């Protein structure tokens, strides 16, 4: 993949001003929470019966910020992300065998959280380069797969 | 289908729009032109510049059939069934480009509406959007 | 929507497949185990060796379900309401995975009627499954 | 992607007794047929008004054969099948754009074809290869999208 200056920029400007830790707990919940199938590789994290509860959830949570640090472990070395997510690779596709399809809709609820934190300083250029970062993430997610 | 809850919470957001079709309509277009450039080869004919008038007129349009979908939500079929021949039939637009859309229209609301995009607002604005994908996608089954 | 071309020919192939319903479920599940063999995960609880009592007890109930859908075409969605909650909301089945079964059903009517199994009645059938498959996840939408 | 002994036999026994013309025109008629948003990409062929006017088609009977030979190319060289597809996924990619999902839902198709040719031979252990080799074929013709 091809990553222009612009795009760079536009990535490295955005994710100096994430919070990791609230970002990544909201991602996560609203995965469960919109779509409520996923929950199902999350049976150890206890209570995910209600909006309410996902939302409430301790584990939930925590797992919520190191999915988006390791998202920023992309932003950080973004011509090495196959490599960087190799290990992650196995774990999700051997381990655990989540369909893609889901890294997918992981991308796009980060994308809408996302737009929430930033507002309009979430112009459609941004909106642009980090659906590419997301997209980029999931394909290296997926490539035990193939 | 869609919960009195969720028939409620789209209702709640789409008020919270709600003189702001056109801007919010064209904003997800060219949010979907940029973001899936391939979605630009259903519209050789317009000018895809941005703030084109072209996607300023179509925008408005196309948030004028989403706000008349949430006044019709009991039956949505019954009210965006003649988008399903066009789409479908006419231009035989890939049902994937569907939730591409719906996902530009989601950020449009995150960004000016950051604090009525609940979690729980979202999940049914999903189910609403997914639901007229399914309207226009309709002669394809 | 099911057209009455897609109601007659869902309806005359299934016509061809009653006798054998039983085996066919069977053959099914055990084509999408192998091929397909992330669905396993599903059945913790099975014997999933080829021919187990429990996949040929599981693989008549599946037959039956569709048989039971072709019988109530008119309303699919009435007639496998229960299902419903078992897939979608007991079980947490992965959307992804009611393609690879639908598929599967499809190569096996293919391998046993396959001058029955025309590009149309392939339409159709195809439409079935998806309408089928779309009950089944209804909980979710 | 590796490739057993048992995987590569299926494949290699089975494409020997493939009419490629045949399967190739009946895989891209039902692509046409079962999913006709995909006739937007086949407008220079002319008539795709209807089941009968598709099957009629000779650019669809043409075209499908060419597909058919291609696949085989895969099974000709399955270790290369990467390179074998590269100048065919910019094709399909940079200048066709058309959506990957697509590329599954036509090897979907070819199995079924498969299948109703070889009834029976086509084992539960066929099938399984066969489909790993679209899905495959499928991967390597989306790399230029990534
Ligand atoms: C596509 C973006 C994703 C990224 C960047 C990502 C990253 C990660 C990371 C860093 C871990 C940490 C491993 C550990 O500490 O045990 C993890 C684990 C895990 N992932 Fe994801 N992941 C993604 C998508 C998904 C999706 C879509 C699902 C299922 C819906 C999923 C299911 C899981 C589960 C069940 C665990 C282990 C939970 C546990 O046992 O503690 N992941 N992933
Ligand atoms: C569910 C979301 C969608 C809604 C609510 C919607 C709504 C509309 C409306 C209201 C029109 C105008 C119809 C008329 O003037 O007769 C229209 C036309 C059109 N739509 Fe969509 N649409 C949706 C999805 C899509 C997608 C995903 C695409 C392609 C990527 C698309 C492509 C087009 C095109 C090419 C026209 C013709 C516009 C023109 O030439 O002026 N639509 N749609
Ligand atoms: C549209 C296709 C499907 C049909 C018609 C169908 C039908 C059925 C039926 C009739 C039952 C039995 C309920 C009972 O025990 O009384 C069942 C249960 C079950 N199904 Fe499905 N089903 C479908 C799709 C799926 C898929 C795609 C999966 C996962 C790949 C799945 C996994 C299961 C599991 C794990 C059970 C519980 C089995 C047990 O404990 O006995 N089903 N389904
Ligand atoms: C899935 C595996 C596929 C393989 C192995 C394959 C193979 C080929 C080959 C060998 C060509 C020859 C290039 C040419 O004649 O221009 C071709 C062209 C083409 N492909 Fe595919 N293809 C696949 C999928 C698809 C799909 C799913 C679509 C669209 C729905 C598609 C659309 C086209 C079109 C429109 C052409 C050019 C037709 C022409 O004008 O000559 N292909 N493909």
């Amino acid at each position: 993949v091809q990553w222009s200056a612009e795009e760079k920029q536009l990535i490295s400007g955005l994710w100096g001003k994430v919070n990791v830790a609230d970002c990544g707990a909201e991602a996560l919940a609203r995965l469960l929470i919109v779509y409520p199938w996923t929950q199902r590789f999350f049976a150890s994290f206890g209570n995910l019966s209600s909006p309410t509860a996902i939302l409430g959830n301790p584990m939930v949570r925590a797992h919520g910020k190191k999915v988006l640090t390791s998202f920023g472990d992309a932003v950080k070395n973004l011509d090495n992300i196959k490599n960087t997510f190799a290990q992650l690779s196995e774990l999700h596709c051997d381990k655990l065998h989540v369909d893609p399809e889901n890294f997918r809709l992981l991308g796009d609820i980060l994308i809408i959280v996302l737009a929430a934190h930033f507002t309009k300083e979430f112009t459609p250029e941004c909106q642009a380069a980090w659906q590419k970062l997301v997209r980029v993430v999931a394909h290296a997610l997926a490539r035990k797969y193939h | 289908v869609l919960s009195g809850t969720d028939k409620t919470n789209v209702k709640g957001i789409f008020s919270k729009i709600s003189s702001h079709a056109e801007e919010y309509g064209a904003e997800t277009l060219e949010r979907m032109f940029i973001t899936y450039p391939q979605t630009k080869t259903y519209f050789p004919h317009f000018d895809l510049h941005h703030g084109s008038a072209q996607i300023k007129a179509h925008g408005k349009k196309v948030a004028n059939a989403l706000i008349e979908a949430v006044n019709h939500i009991d039956d949505i079929s019954g009210a965006l069934s003649k988008l399903s021949d066009l789409h479908a039939q006419k231009l035989r637009v890939d049902p994937v480009n569907f939730k591409l859309l719906g996902q530009c229209f989601l950020v449009v609301v995150a960004i000016h509406h950051p604090s009525a995009l609940t979690p729980e607002v979202h999940a049914s604005l999903d189910k609403f959007l997914c639901a007229v994908g399914a309207v226009l996608t309709a002669k394809y089954r």
